[PDB]
């Protein structure tokens, strides 16, 4: 007799448009570099850390 | 100067005292960072001793 | 490989290119108030601001 | 029946953000252990050592 | 199995405390 | 079945403030994990 | 199961020299060289030394 949550966007959310004061601040932008912009070779990676689980199972 | 020092005279004094009470509300508050010290080690290991 | 143990953490990346975090901003506001060409007023007031 | 709701509302706020003027934002940038996820890759390599 | 013998070493770098360095390296050990 | 390792939760604050200490933590537990 | 070859990294320990506390030390010599009290020079000498 199952059946779950097949809602998506729960609480109803998505990213709203936020627009504030038109606060002039300069930022001198010292990144943090993200080598992480999907680093996504690891996580199809994750599913073959888990391929390699299902080839010996 | 004579005028000045009958306010001077309460501004050296309130400003010593607001400085002193500054310095036991710091000793104070590493009071308090005492007892945070006590309280993050009872959270870890008498935790960990109801695990026990 | 049975994938694991871990160490990815920050030991010293984290303390970072951060100063406190403050640059040790000393702040010398050296305002040397001059008339006809003499020092009137020298004003030396420090800030410490953090950074 | 296991009808239980296994998401959770993991609840966000952003009230307006007013004139952030001051000055006194100081950076840190601590990040990211994240030593469980290295422990799950080593218990990924032990369940498929156990596995084989 | 070959359980889960994970040493946790709470490599806490002290340089102050929110700068930042919570190094908890689970070494997940397979003995 | 093979575990416990020792998870030395050695927490560690500190916090420096403004330059001076204001209070120098370092706690020793041993999670027998 | 030959593993710890992974090690799920080892994307490291890292006390990495991303370090500025090693501190910022803002060495500003203001040299404010005056003739007669009037600033002719504000030779502001910034050593920007990272310790």
């Amino acid at each position: 007799t199952s059946r779950s949550l097949y809602a998506s966007s729960p609480g109803g959310v998505y990213a709203t448009r936020s627009s504030a004061v038109r606060l002039r601040s300069s930022v001198p932008g010292v990144r943090l570099l993200q080598d992480s912009v999907d680093f996504s070779l690891a996580d199809a990676i994750n599913t073959e850390f888990k391929n390699t689980r299902t080839n010996e199972k | 100067a004579k005028q000045e020092s009958t306010e001077y005279r309460r501004q050296v004094q309130s400003l010593t005292c607001e400085v002193d009470a500054l310095k036991g509300t710091n000793e104070s508050l590493e009071r308090q960072m005492r007892e945070m010290e006590e309280n993050f080690a009872v959270e870890a290991a008498n935790y960990q001793d109801t695990i026990g | 490989p049975n994938f694991s143990s871990l160490n990815l953490r920050e030991t010293n990346l984290d303390s970072l290119p951060l100063v406190d975090t403050h640059s040790k901003r000393t702040l010398l506001i050296k305002t040397v108030e001059t008339r006809d060409g003499q020092v009137i007023n020298e004003t030396s007031q420090h800030h410490d601001d953090l950074e």
